[PDB]
């Protein structure tokens, strides 16, 4: 394709038409051969696009189907739970997978479920139990302490919190992650080498950020899940994905970042004193859950950044803002990370 | 090309004889130029869909996919070369260092050498007393490479090396001055 | 199964094809799917298709149209004379000629021993076909008496029992045996008088017989297609 | 993504009404809708073009890059002699079509020319090519099959064949095409215990590997057919090798640990006219074959090895015994089992 | 696959005719031709030696167990 346009292929017609024969010497607007010849002429121009845009579709296809480089799909949320009793228990109680765990508040009414059973020993007070949710997507981002219900109905639990809010949920992954993990792809073709220990950490789908710490003779590489944590499952799926990138005869070591949970107590002014109610208060909640959550490894959390984060929410209804709890810029080190606790807004 | 074939099979598909200025053969013959053409267009896309022969802007498209952008006057086949080579790079030895550093700088005849220091560890027994070998520490260790470079170099080339050296090796690099004396570098009195 | 084939004419396109066949343009690349063709179906000659024999076919090869045919509901104006002739002449059977030397049996119709069997002067047994062999069915069954062959009790007819007065109440008795007679034959159509006359000791008549139309037997042998015998068992 | 015939007969038809209003008939038949109808059907044509053009590139474009060529089925075809009883009197002439077979059950392949051609008055033999009728390595007939032309004349003394087809061929799946280039992917890899074991297994007188990984040392474990593992193999590995460890590793090369089983067993038999020397070979050789069939990280369980033994076997071999052998003799992945000493007593 | 184990020893054991001496290494190859992969050795927990059956004795199964590991 030479990408052709309109017009010269119009008047490559109209030129060829005039030398084969001297009697058409009529090409005004309105004409029928005009007209015809500018409709022939407009389907190769449509054709010509069509054919480009195809081409450029078909390169991106052939890529996927080479290396079998599957675009990954929408992931479901998944968190823990706490579970609290009313005494020490005496029996081992067992909890079979599929123990669904919900929440009264109608603002997020998905569904939790254990993927895996549990025991609680003798002489236990509370006990933390992974779940998954059962719709995929984001949807599954609650706020913290949004599960406070368990529908198996046992007698012994005094209550259920989920400590932190989830935010492993996520939509379809976007052209610009996928082309940046098929660069990673490339680079680490050769196995030995860092960024390719760093692609090979992060060929698991869970896993969110890496940071390899280079030592002579020694290897660790810092992982953490979109949550911050790093469960002893993922570190050994982490760990047999390095298997086969990491270099041979230098000694390696999974650990998990060092996670800071910030919480966030902030006294908010409101110039028009009727919008005051639950939604502001949610809203601006909520905003600040994203802020917190959306920080990488190895940002520093400034509170100047949060102060107009919050108040770009309507410079006008808000008047003022002050934390009750937080005074300074919080250094984050290159291996660390920091992550929502419990955020509470005032409104005055 | 069926243009004619495919005609409302009344229409004349020849330019008369009693008219050498036959409007309908100048009319059906335009149309199958440009019928003809877009067939032979589209008969040589298939060469932008393959990146063995694929040209500028597909080849562009390859290579913005692979992550190797063209430089600057850099023609198709020494880009698609680039590419394919770039993909097949071997990574985490010695030969890969000298290859990284023969193709970073502009010619390959230089002498380029990487030591091994842990091969020099003082054992008790097989090691000669006052021979070559040094005692274990913090240099003649495992996990150490000293690279040879008789050529001047950019600092940039020890980020060269990082990119090839495997995880965990600590890297050290010699400039041999002796490669790069100007014609004969012994010095005479007499 | 059964499936049109298609040579290729000159300059023909797969479009006019898919209209000829299908009714309908659309079907052309489905004919291109099926027969596994490259871009330029049809190639002006063979040195063309000398460039990929397998993807490719020129003028003169034979695409094939997987539309389930049958050789019945053919229009029988378009089967050549030639393979009406043929149809007609497998739907009344090849037989083993015994009514040869027709003046020996016809001098001693009422006896045994009559006809016999004869060779076709090729090494190979005598056969009638066709009207021939209508001909020699209908000899035989006249011919025979109703009863005397086995395995057949109504098989024949009973004119050894006719040789009676020379009156018109025998002439239409021996006339009703003939056409029960004709009748009993399956192909037969119809039977009908056309004259008869007394000369004293001598009864002589006529008949009129009309056997299936070339239509009917045509129709009759393309069913049989389906079946695949190709054989009488009346 | 792609238009139609319909589609794009009407919009050239209402492009055309909007240029001007000169023409308003558009029914089937007028002279416009046939041009229009001509455009569009060379249109689609030409997008099914651009589809199977890119059909062939998203499955071969990449790949092709790197010298692969994925095989195609093909009609075997080749170059057949046929000679004449005296030089041409007349031109003759064979048409495109013209069938060749062989006299043989075993090739009931047809050929036939693709193309005419033409024999010279001069001429008094002539070669012609030939294509099998059927796709796959069905027409690779071998030499002297080709012997017979079904439409030839007279003037013909013989047919032949000079040399076996070899150009059919069956086509080669996307799978393994795919699993080609991921192999080749794969072995562009090194400096991992993967790739040292399949850089010491392209070697051809490896058998077997088996790497051990401590920090800061590789020992590679290498054995030939035998369990053994010469100096100039050794030798061999380790050059190439050089180019596969980590850099700032020491690597090195050992035989591996070699066990020779000693079996002295007793065999009661029940056919004791039959016991002679060949019956004792032929049970020593089994043993032996089964000995040495065990790789390197096979166990020898015994009772394993009386079944064998007693499938020699089912009615002549009555029952067996070994002194030697008092247990299953485990061995580390690292150590092979192998044949030593054999005996065999016939009871 | 206990159960199946258990009904070919039985039929080994009760096709047994009289002056049958039972033979282990037999029992075992019995055992072991049932499926040569999938079962990787057999040992028994009652039986170590040949028993030898004099012309007016006989053997017949008694109580047969199977453990799998």
């Amino acid at each position: 394709m030479k990408t052709r346009k309109l017009t010269n292929i119009l008047s490559k017609l109209i030129d060829k038409t005039m030398a084969g024969t001297s009697k058409i010497t009529d090409f005004t607007p309105g004409s029928a051969s005009r007209s015809l010849l500018e409709a022939v002429s407009l389907e190769i121009e449509q054709f010509y696009i069509l054919t480009k845009e195809n081409i450029d579709w078909g390169i991106q296809e052939g890529i996927i189907e080479a290396f079998d480089f599957q675009k990954r799909q929408s992931k479901r949320a998944y968190g823990d739970v706490t579970i609290q009793f009313y005494q020490p228990l005496d029996m081992r109680m067992y909890i079979p997978a599929g123990t669904t765990f919900t929440s009264t508040r109608q603002e997020y009414p998905q569904q939790f479920e254990t993927l895996v059973d549990y025991y609680a020993e003798p002489d236990s007070t509370e006990i933390v139990v992974e779940v998954y949710c059962k719709e995929t997507g984001v949807a599954g981002n609650v706020p913290e302490g949004t599960i406070n219900t368990i529908a198996s109905g046992s007698s012994l639990i005094r209550s259920v919190n989920n400590e932190y809010s989830f935010n492993t949920g996520t939509k379809e992954e976007s052209q610009e992650d996928f082309k940046r993990r098929f660069h990673s792809f490339v680079e680490s073709r050769g196995r030995a080498t860092n960024k390719s220990v760093r692609y090979g950490a992060l060929q698991i789908p869970d896993v969110e950020g890496v940071y390899v710490y280079e030592e002579t003779g020694h290897i660790t590489v810092f992982a953490h899940d979109r949550n911050g944590n790093l469960s002893d499952t993922l570190k050994e799926d982490i760990i047999d994905a390095l298997q086969d990138y990491r270099p041979s005869g230098i000694m390696l070591d999974v650990t998990g970042v060092e996670k800071e949970e910030v919480n966030v107590s902030a006294t908010v002014t409101i110039s028009n004193k009727s919008r005051i109610g639950d939604t502001l208060q949610k809203h601006i909640e909520s905003v600040i859950r994203s802020y917190l959550n959306n920080l990488k490894t190895s940002d520093d959390l400034i509170i100047t950044d949060l102060i107009q984060a919050i108040m770009n929410i309507d410079d006008v209804l808000i008047y003022d803002v002050s934390f009750d709890n937080l005074d300074e810029n919080i250094i984050v080190p290159p291996q660390g990370i920091i992550r929502a606790g419990e955020i509470k807004v005032e409104l005055k | 090309a069926n243009f004619l074939k495919n005609l409302h099979p009344l229409l004349r598909r020849d330019r008369n004889k009693k008219d050498n200025q036959d409007p309908n053969f100048a009319l059906i013959d335009a149309l199958n130029e440009e019928m003809n053409q877009v067939e032979k267009d589209a008969i040589e896309s298939k060469l932008q869909s393959s990146l063995k022969t694929s040209t500028s802007e597909y080849l562009d498209k390859f290579g913005d996919w692979f992550g190797v952008y063209r430089k600057t006057d850099e023609k198709d086949d020494v880009y698609r070369a680039r590419i394919i080579k770039y993909l097949l790079l071997k990574r985490g030895t010695n030969n890969a260092i000298i290859d990284a550093i023969k193709d970073y700088l502009g010619r390959d005849d230089i002498d380029v050498s990487v030591y091994e220091p842990f091969t020099n560890i003082f054992y008790t027994n097989k090691s000669h007393l006052n021979g070559e070998d040094h005692l274990m520490g913090y240099y003649y260790r495992f996990a150490v490479i000293n690279v040879s470079i008789g050529d001047y170099f950019p600092v940039e080339i020890i980020d060269v090396i990082n990119e090839f050296k495997p995880a965990g090796v600590t890297l050290y690099v010699t400039y041999d001055g002796a490669s790069t004396i100007r014609g004969g570098a012994i010095i005479k009195w007499d | 199964m059964r499936f049109k084939k298609h040579v290729v004419q000159h300059e023909e396109t797969m479009q006019a094809i898919a209209q000829r066949y299908y009714g309908d343009v659309s079907y052309w690349i489905d004919l291109v799917e099926h027969n596994n063709l490259k871009y330029p179906y049809l190639v002006e000659t063979d040195e063309e298709k000398m460039k990929d024999p397998e993807r490719l076919a020129s003028t003169g090869d034979t695409l094939i149209i997987p539309i389930e045919s049958d050789l019945t509901d053919v229009s029988a104006k378009e089967i050549n004379s030639r393979d009406k002739d043929v149809l007609v002449e497998l739907a009344l059977g090849r037989d083993l000629n015994i009514t040869a030397d027709e003046k020996y049996f016809n001098e001693h119709g009422t006896s045994d021993n009559i006809l016999a069997f004869s060779t076709n002067g090729n090494g190979d047994l005598d056969t009638v076909k066709g009207i021939d062999n209508m001909k020699q069915q209908l000899q035989a069954r006249l011919l025979t008496p109703r009863g005397s062959l086995m395995l057949h009790p109504n098989y024949g007819s009973d004119l050894h029992n006719l040789f009676g007065l020379n009156i018109p109440e025998q002439a239409t008795l021996i006339e009703m045996e003939v056409l029960r007679t004709l009748t009993s034959d399956n192909r037969v159509k119809s039977a009908n008088l056309i004259d008869w006359k007394i000369q004293g000791n001598v009864y002589s008549g006529q008949f009129s017989v009309e056997i299936k139309s070339v239509e009917e037997s045509i129709n009759f042998v393309l069913g049989q297609d389906e079946e695949g015998i190709f054989a009488l068992f009346e």
